[PDB]
């Protein structure tokens, strides 16, 4: 016939945002623990009654690695560590703004060192006034591929601000199957996010009986264990989804390939215990379709450090010397970090290191399902109307 | 009422003939009329921060569409014709198919092109009104 | 204006035609222009989401008389005539007693019925105005 | 936008014309789209009264503009001639220099009669309307 140009207000359309997203946690306000302080100073009480409006019909092309929310947790948990362990001497580089011998000389910070308390406390980042929050809701969602039970929320669910390194602690399991995650396979650079279906659990303690502070002119030792029968179930379906990416190669785990103390051991902390756990009793075996361990308590032997290297930027620490005794830490394991070692002279072979330490990648695996965007109400469209003039 | 205070001419996902043709079956029928805890307060501001921005931000844009001869109307209607470099498409398969999320990327280019036609459409027939003032 | 937010045309009691033109008089004047407790907080919210839902039912009822030509005008006109069978009264009746509380128990057998006949009107106005876009 | 929720028109200050052309241009632009404390509540609340208070203000006057027949239009247009005792002074002077808040106080003295004159032109158009509908 003869086609109109129209404008209509109020359509559905979704854009990217880029803003700020205020906390969510349940604090006490109370007790000296050191999460409660900073919630109670910069964080809500949690939404009551939240509401989920499950969308129709649609698709939303939900990209994980270019997520810019999680860019913005990692400034967050930042900002709570310079407000929770101060270091008794933090040792940063400072570089002078001259062409090349550059200038940088490190500025070192003395400050008073009180052993405090510490535990994490779920939180939950919702959208400020007038954008919304979009779900996925499959239980495989594949990572940056679009899925298509959206739905839409304004507060995520619970999320513990736990920093560590090889295996991802205390969270959220998987729906139904232990998915695997990456930004893009074969390229042996991109961390291999793996997510479990069921929490295998940890126990780290070191009771008293070791107050042999030196040995010549132990307190820095400690322990954990995993439960044997229940940690291979788990294993046995990594090497399940892994195998279907590569059915012709081996299987074959190893232990780090070397680097910093941070990253080739596990590292976790309870109450400024950081644990520096050694695990290669835990990713010697080699694969295939059978087992290759034996045949209960893997003796994962741990140790207390002081001179740390920050994971908020480069930089030694140095804190206090350990509490006297009774440090206990009844954990989970969700996920697990796991690099790729390919190349030419990759025969047959699949070798999966333990990686980890960047922690926005540590919060990549707990904000994959969200995603913020705001609601553009313009909208354009060919008609058959006519404006009398 | 298509899931959030904004976007209430329909819900997502369905197309956009469906969306419109439902809204006045929803027009009809809305017409004719046929445990507590202390910290409610804060998550009470927060949903009421939500309610008064998209209000005040409803009244902004209305009052934003008299450059385009569009004051005060939800579904306006111009004289500017529809270019064919731009969809070419029918006007049935747009409204049958293509849902609003869709066709948004489809005209994408050119929603920065069309913007800046609709308001030399608006200065001219303003300047053929006053005119005709000359006579009447 | 008539003891609540909404109901603003005129307060209860008072006829039709005595209201309608009060309201005049409060148009032309307001136009010309011529101890605490922290439990206030609760109150405060519950006296702000009247005023807020006032609002926001206000403009949805607004926009939703545009299937009837009647958008964005709280006192409109159509061209539907006026049935005998419906009240079978004279207009200087109506107004001058007969208050808005007594009119709607009048007319609320077929208030159902004029709401129909007000839509298939418009769009035969609609229909009207396209006939003649094909001439102009 | 003008400092305040009302008086969005232009910032105060500036000239009438300088303002009114800045307008378009934020139009354009607007339409295109190219620590904490527990007693945060108390100053959420009093940030929203005057939120709700401006909104629930704006839609007042902007249905009590019908007596004018400028009714949902912040710029509207009469048909009452300019009288030359009133100002006495051109078109492009008043535009040009003279800011809002002097020329208020250039036309006080007249600002409550011009009321007058509005609503008396307002009730012949009404009527002259009204003898066409014997017609059409
Ligand atoms: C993953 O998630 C899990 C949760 O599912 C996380 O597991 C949590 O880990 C926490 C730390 O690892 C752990 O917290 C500890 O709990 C102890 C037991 O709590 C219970 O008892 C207390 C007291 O009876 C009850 O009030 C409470 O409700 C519980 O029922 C606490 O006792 C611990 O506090 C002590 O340790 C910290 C360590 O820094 C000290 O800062 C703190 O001040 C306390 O220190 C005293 O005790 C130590 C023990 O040796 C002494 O050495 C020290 O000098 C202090 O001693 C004084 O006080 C004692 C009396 O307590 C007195 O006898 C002595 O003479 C001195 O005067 C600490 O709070 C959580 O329990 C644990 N949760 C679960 C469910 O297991 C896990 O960490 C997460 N993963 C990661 C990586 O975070
Ligand atoms: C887990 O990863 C580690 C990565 O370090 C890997 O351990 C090393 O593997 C390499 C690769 O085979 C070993 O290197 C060779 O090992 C043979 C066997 O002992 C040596 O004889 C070789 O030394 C001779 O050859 C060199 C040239 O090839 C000469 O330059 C050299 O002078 C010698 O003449 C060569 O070192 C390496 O020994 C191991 N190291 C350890 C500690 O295991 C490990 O194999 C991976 N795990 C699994 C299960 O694959
Ligand atoms: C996801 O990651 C994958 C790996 O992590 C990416 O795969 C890459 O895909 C490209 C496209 O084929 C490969 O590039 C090839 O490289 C060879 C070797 O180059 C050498 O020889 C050429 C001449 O032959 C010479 O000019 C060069 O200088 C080299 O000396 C080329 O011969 C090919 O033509 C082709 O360019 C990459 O090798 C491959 N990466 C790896 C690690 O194998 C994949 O692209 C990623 N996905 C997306 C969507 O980007
Ligand atoms: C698409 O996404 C929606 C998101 O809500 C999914 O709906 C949810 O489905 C689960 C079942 O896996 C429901 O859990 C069940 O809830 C009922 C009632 O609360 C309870 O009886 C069960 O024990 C179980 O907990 C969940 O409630 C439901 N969500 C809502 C808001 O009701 C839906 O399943 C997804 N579609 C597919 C195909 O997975
Ligand atoms: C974590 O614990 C494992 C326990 O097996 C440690 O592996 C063992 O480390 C020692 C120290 O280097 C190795 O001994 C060395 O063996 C070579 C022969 O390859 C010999 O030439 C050296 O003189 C030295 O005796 C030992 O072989 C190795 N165990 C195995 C099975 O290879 C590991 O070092 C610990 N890692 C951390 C970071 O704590
Ligand atoms: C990879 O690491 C695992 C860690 O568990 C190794 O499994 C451990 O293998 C040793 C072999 O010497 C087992 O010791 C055995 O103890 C029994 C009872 O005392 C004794 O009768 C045997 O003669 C032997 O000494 C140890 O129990 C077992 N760990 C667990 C938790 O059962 C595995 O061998 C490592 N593989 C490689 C290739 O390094
Ligand atoms: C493998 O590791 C687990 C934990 O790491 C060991 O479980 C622990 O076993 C001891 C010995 O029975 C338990 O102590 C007992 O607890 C009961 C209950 O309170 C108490 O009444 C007894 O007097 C005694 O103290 C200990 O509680 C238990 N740990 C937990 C968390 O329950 C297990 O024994 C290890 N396997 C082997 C073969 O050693
Ligand atoms: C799962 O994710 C991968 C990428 O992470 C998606 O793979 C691409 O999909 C498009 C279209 O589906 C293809 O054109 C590309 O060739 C694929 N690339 C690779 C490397 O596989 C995949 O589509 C996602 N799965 C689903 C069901 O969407
Ligand atoms: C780690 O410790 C936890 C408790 O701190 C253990 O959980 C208990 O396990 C026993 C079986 O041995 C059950 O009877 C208890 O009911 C469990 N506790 C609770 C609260 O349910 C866990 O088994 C330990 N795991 C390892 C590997 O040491
Ligand atoms: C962690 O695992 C070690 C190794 O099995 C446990 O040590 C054993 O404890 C049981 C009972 O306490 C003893 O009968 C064994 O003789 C111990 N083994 C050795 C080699 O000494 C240890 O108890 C476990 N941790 C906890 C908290 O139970
Ligand atoms: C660690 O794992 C244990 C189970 O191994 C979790 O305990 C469960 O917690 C949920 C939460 O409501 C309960 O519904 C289950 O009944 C618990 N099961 C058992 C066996 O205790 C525990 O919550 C996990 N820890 C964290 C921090 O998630
Ligand atoms: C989504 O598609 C199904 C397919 O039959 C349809 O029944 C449903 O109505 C669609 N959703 C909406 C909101 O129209
Ligand atoms: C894993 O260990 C358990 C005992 O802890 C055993 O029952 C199970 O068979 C093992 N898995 C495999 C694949 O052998
Ligand atoms: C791995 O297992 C398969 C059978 O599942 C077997 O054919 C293959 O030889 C095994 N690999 C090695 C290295 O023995
Ligand atoms: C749109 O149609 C007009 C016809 O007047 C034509 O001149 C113009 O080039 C078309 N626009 C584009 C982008 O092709
Ligand atoms: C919608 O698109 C499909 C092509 O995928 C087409 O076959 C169908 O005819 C379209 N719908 C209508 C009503 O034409
Ligand atoms: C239109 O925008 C899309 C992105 O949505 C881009 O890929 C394409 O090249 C653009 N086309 C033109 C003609 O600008
Ligand atoms: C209303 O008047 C019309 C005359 O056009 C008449 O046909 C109709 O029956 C009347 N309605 C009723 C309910 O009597
Ligand atoms: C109002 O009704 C009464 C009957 O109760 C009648 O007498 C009177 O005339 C009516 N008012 C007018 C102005 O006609
Ligand atoms: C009108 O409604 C009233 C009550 O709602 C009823 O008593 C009366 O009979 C009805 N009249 C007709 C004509 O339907
Ligand atoms: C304004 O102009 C009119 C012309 O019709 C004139 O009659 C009237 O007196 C003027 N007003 C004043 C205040 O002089
Ligand atoms: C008033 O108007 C007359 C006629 O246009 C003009 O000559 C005179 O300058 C004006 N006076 C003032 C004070 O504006
Ligand atoms: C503004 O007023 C000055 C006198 O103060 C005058 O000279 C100037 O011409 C006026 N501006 C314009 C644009 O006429
Ligand atoms: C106008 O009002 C001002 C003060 O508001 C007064 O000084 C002035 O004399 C008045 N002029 C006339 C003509 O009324």
């Amino acid at each position: 016939a003869k086609k109109w140009v129209t404008v209509y207000y109020g359509v559905p359309v979704w854009k990217e945002a880029t803003t700020t997203l205020f906390c969510a946690s349940d604090a006490k306000a109370y007790d000296t623990e050191v999460h409660n302080v900073w919630a109670t100073h910069a964080c809500v009480p949690t939404d009551p009654n939240p509401q989920e409006i499950v969308l129709g019909n649609v698709t939303e092309n939900f990209n994980m690695w270019k997520n810019n929310m999680v860019e913005q947790m990692h400034e967050d948990i930042i900002s709570l560590w310079d407000q929770s362990l101060k270091p008794c001497v933090k040792l940063t580089p400072l570089c002078v703004t001259l062409n090349c011998l550059i200038n940088c000389n490190t500025s070192v910070i003395t400050q008073a060192c009180p052993k405090v308390s510490f535990e994490p406390i779920p939180i939950h980042y919702c959208a400020p006034a007038g954008f919304a929050i979009l779900k996925c809701n499959s239980k495989t969602f594949n990572g940056s591929g679009p899925c298509t039970n959206v739905s839409t929320v304004q507060c995520t669910h619970g999320i513990r601000p736990v920093v560590s390194t090889q295996l991802l602690l205390n969270g959220s399991l998987a729906e139904e199957e232990i998915v695997i995650r990456s930004e893009n396979i074969t390229d042996n650079a991109k961390t291999i996010i793996v997510q479990l279906n069921e929490a295998v659990e940890i126990n780290c303690t070191r009771p008293n009986n070791n107050t042999r502070k030196s040995i010549h002119i132990n307190i820095r030792q400690a322990h954990c264990n995993i439960s044997k029968a229940r940690w291979n179930e788990t294993l046995g379906q990594i090497v399940a989804k892994l195998e279907e990416q590569f059915p012709n190669k081996t299987i074959i785990f190893n232990h780090s390939s070397g680097g910093d103390p941070e990253i080739v051991t596990h590292s976790f902390n309870c109450g400024g215990e950081f644990f520096y756990c050694n695990t290669t009793p835990l990713f010697n075996s080699t694969w295939n379709n059978t087992r290759t361990d034996d045949y209960q308590n893997i003796t994962l032997q741990c140790r207390i450090k002081q001179i740390i290297n920050m994971w908020q930027g480069v930089g030694k620490a140095m804190y206090a010397p350990p509490i006297r005794g009774q440090i206990r830490c009844s954990s989970n394991i969700t996920g697990l970090l796991l690099t790729r070692d390919g190349g030419r002279d990759q025969n047959g072979t699949e070798t999966f290191r333990p990686g980890g330490g960047n922690m926005r990648d540590n919060w990549r695996s707990e904000l994959y399902k969200y995603k913020v965007v705001k609601i553009e109400p313009l909208g354009i469209a060919p008609t058959a109307c006519k404006r009398r003039v | 009422l298509g899931a959030f205070i904004l976007g209430f001419l329909g819900a997502a996902g369905s197309t956009m003939g469906a969306a419109s043709m439902a809204l006045t079956v929803q027009a009809r029928l809305l017409l004719s009329g046929i445990q507590h805890m202390l910290q409610l307060t804060v998550w009470g501001i927060k949903q009421l921060q939500a309610r008064v921005l998209a209000v005040e931000r409803y009244l902004r844009d209305q009052q934003l569409l008299g450059i385009w001869g569009c004051s005060g109307k939800i579904i306006c209607c111009t004289n500017v014709p529809w270019n064919d470099s731009w969809s070419n498409k029918t006007i049935n398969e747009i409204w049958d198919n293509m849902t609003w999320m869709q066709w948004e990327k489809e005209i994408d280019n050119y929603t920065q092109h069309i913007y800046t036609l609709l308001e030399v459409s608006q200065i001219q027939q303003e300047k053929n009104e006053q005119e005709l003032l000359e006579l009447d």
